[PDB]
């Protein structure tokens, strides 16, 4: 209820979210993966650089009104090439 | 030293190798999450991926804490690429509640889209040095560094940042020990930031790197560094 978020596709799309202040995200974001046709484990839900648990709330976190939650993908690597 | 991998070490890392739910939470601190996913990318010569390395830098900076050590503070591996792609204004409040310039060694972990290398700053030392366990050389990534150091002591400080004295360099392929497969930089990147972190010289080779997996698996799931 208390808040209207962004969750913002680090291909710079947008998921606009209602949420409670005191309830869990989780359900956040296996909506936004469910929604993006994606596995919750490819993805990463940071506010403002701080990795989203589960069990991390709104309240908190620290989050206002119209604030950004940022997806950003798994990063894997093992070693560079040529170029 | 190198202690040694026990018996019921083994016994408890070949358990969490095995087969099983993919997303089942195996080891949990720092409010994070490492899964057997993330636990299968240290078997054989699997790619590390961002949840083992963050992981364990996190574990770095628990260990920062006590006496005798530097004390360090971990960027996570998105920060580095965020910097880069958008600006400092992008990842100015990821350091709200953080002081950089209170801590002796910030770490930067660096994806390259298939490749780990590894920033640090030394507030000692009075530079920012790049490891390329590949050799490659990355000033850019250094100078970037210190652009970031200038508008942070801006943003946090409301001062200009000192930059007299600094350096800013590359390790050289003969400097620090290089990998020899395809697979290991991961690791390179998490055992440079191991020794640098206890303030001892790099004295580890490509042919520790099977025993450095199987042992990180177990350090991870008891967090605790050996």
């Amino acid at each position: 209820e208390y808040i209207k978020l962004k969750v913002i596709g680090q291909d710079s799309s947008e998921i606009h979210f209602k949420v409670k202040m005191t309830t869990h995200l989780k359900k956040l974001k296996e909506s936004y993966c469910q929604r993006q046709g994606v596995p919750m484990n490819s993805l990463r839900f940071l506010f403002e650089g701080q990795r989203i648990a589960d069990n991390h709330t709104p309240k908190e976190l620290g989050m206002e009104e119209e604030d950004v939650i940022e997806v950003y993908q798994e990063q894997t690597g093992g070693h560079s090439t040529v170029c | 030293e190198f202690p040694e991998i026990t018996e019921e070490m083994e016994k408890e890392i070949k358990n969490v190798f095995r087969n099983g739910n993919q997303d089942e939470v195996l080891s949990e601190a720092f409010r994070l999450t490492i899964t057997r996913k993330d636990i299968q990318t240290l078997n054989h010569l699997n790619w590390l991926n961002d949840e083992i390395i963050n992981f364990y830098m996190n574990m770095l900076m628990e260990r920062s804490k006590e006496k005798g050590l530097p004390s360090v503070h971990a960027f996570n591996t998105f920060f580095f690429t965020k910097l880069k792609t958008a600006g400092y204004q992008a990842v100015k409040r990821w350091t709200k509640k953080v002081d950089v310039f209170s801590v002796d060694i910030l770490l930067v972990p660096i994806h390259l889209g298939v490749h780990w290398c590894l920033a640090v700053v030394d507030f000692r030392k009075k530079n920012i040095t790049y490891y390329d366990s590949m050799g490659g050389i990355n000033n850019e990534a250094c100078r970037i560094l210190l652009q970031y150091l200038k508008q942070e002591s801006i943003d946090k400080k409301r001062k200009e940042f000192d930059t007299n004295g600094w350096q800013l360099f590359s390790k050289k392929s003969q400097e620090i020990p290089q990998q020899m497969n395809g697979s290991d930089a991961g690791m390179f990147a998490c055992k440079y930031a191991d020794c640098i972190t206890k303030d001892r010289p790099i004295n580890f080779t490509q042919q520790h790197m099977p025993y450095f997996r199987k042992r990180m698996v177990w350090e991870i799931l008891h967090r605790k560094l050996l």
